[PDB]
């Protein structure tokens, strides 16, 4: 019944 | 007047066979690739440069050039999965476990920063990384008695790089690195530092994705009190992680549902399922359908919590996938429920719009409502009462909705209501 359905650069 | 070099000059002076000139254009470098204004990655890389960044990142006695090609090189990871390969195959990964140990904290910091954009291009990137060794040097760096006395940008880039350790899936990261990174991160998830802690959950949103073992190896280190304590956060970027996260956490097995239980989880979900947050309220319901596909005492937990009238008013008026999640918790409700949940169920007012749900175009939600119908008419029949709830559902206008659905496109919507009709509306 149960269903089980990042970069960052600086300046 | 390291500003605004053409790549032909930063080529010049990197070039040169001059350690100064060499710093000059790397800083240079730096700097266009540090605009918000199209940086000129692709032209810093077709210039050959990368592999000289990571020869750079090796001059321990001109800590400057380090510190400027660390930079240059966490930039251009941070663009394209092609970008971040090229930085991996000039050989930066252990050139930067290198540096993490550092006795300059920017430069430590920066190769934090590079290992996490590096980690995060995806599962091949992160388990390399996870090979050259990374996590003892990066957690060596939090070892501390107290995190406080960290600054605090530092301590921040270091959780979200082990954040991206833990995250995605296929295959799931190592299990003896997520058993060598979750005490770290558990001591973290109990930092007081919002962007911390939005980090730290996230992982433990990442790591809870997955089977029942993942689950059970974050759930055994006790971090589901602290878990629901942030889902009563005011700053919806805790919020949102450790909502995804309990909901992982319920997928489980009904012990460590009941782990969520016990926490206090649901005395949080009047809020969490009014939320003005779209996607708060999709994913509260959603962790409510698993809720209440439990044992019948947690559905009775649910119901002593006041809840139902909640998943009542968001299958009246939400968002439609949330009402879609809200349709699928009835069904649940009504299949697992005992005869007296049921009861009180349709007490609260579920037929109404139950049946005005019956209107939509996907056929999804039709076969659910028709299910969750069929299993409220079974409780009805073992109270002898199915009249009244045929009464009920005439008089709302649920009964044309069926009718009118025994003539649908898709077969099992047009069959469970034909099966309907014949049955209870004679």
């Amino acid at each position: 019944r149960k269903i089980k359905r990042q970069k960052r650069g600086k300046r | 007047g390291t500003v605004n070099w053409s790549v032909e000059d930063i080529v010049k002076g990197i070039n040169s066979n001059n350690l100064e000139s060499q710093l000059q254009a790397t800083q240079a470098a730096r700097k266009l690739l540090s605009r918000e204004k199209q940086p000129p990655i692709d032209n810093i890389i077709r210039a050959g440069l990368i592999p000289k960044f990571v020869s750079f990142l090796g001059k321990t006695d001109c800590s400057p050039i380090q510190f400027e090609s660390a930079w240059a090189l966490t930039n251009i990871a941070s663009g394209t999965s092609e970008q971040t390969k090229a930085v991996v195959d000039g050989g930066a990964i252990p050139a930067f476990i290198s540096l993490l140990a550092s006795p300059h904290a920017h430069i430590s910091e920066q190769a934090v920063w590079a290992l996490g954009n590096i980690a995060g291009d995806g599962s091949a990137f992160r388990d390399l990384v996870i090979k050259h060794g990374a996590i003892d040097p990066l957690l060596a760096l939090l070892a501390v008695p107290d995190l406080s006395t960290l600054a605090c940008g530092y301590l921040r880039n270091l959780t979200w790089t082990l954040s991206n350790l833990c995250r995605n899936k296929n295959p799931a990261p190592p299990l003896d690195a997520v058993e060598q990174i979750l005490p770290t991160l558990v001591r973290l998830l109990h930092h007081n530092d919002p962007e911390v802690l939005a980090d730290s959950c996230w992982a433990i949103s990442y790591l809870t994705d997955g089977p029942n073992e993942r689950i059970e190896m974050v759930v055994k280190k006790g971090v589901v009190p602290q878990l629901v304590k942030l889902l009563g956060a005011t700053e919806l970027p805790i919020v949102t992680p450790a909502l995804r996260a309990i909901g992982n956490i319920v997928t489980g097995t009904d012990e460590q549902t009941q782990k969520v239980i016990d926490a206090g989880a649901l005395a949080v979900f009047p809020s969490l399922l009014t939320n003005p947050k779209t996607n708060i309220q999709k994913e509260a319901t959603w962790t409510m359908s698993n809720i209440t596909a439990g044992r019948q005492d947690q559905i009775q937990q649910v119901v002593n919590h006041g809840l139902v009238p909640f998943l009542v008013g968001v299958l009246s008026k939400a968002d439609f996938k949330t009402q879609k999640e809200a349709a699928w918790a009835i069904t649940n409700y009504t299949s697992g429920g005992t005869v007296e949940q049921i009861v009180y169920l349709v007490h609260c007012g579920i037929i109404e719009p139950l049946m005005n749900l019956l209107s939509a175009k996907d056929t999804k939600i039709i076969q659910v409502i028709l299910d969750a119908i069929s299993n409220i008419f079974q409780a009805a029949e073992k109270l002898g009462e199915t009249e009244k709830l045929s009464i009920m559902i005439e008089e709302c206008g649920g009964l044309d909705k069926i009718e009118a659905l025994q003539r649908h496109e898709n077969e099992s919507v047009y069959k469970a209501s034909l099966n309907l009709i014949e049955k209870y509306f004679s």
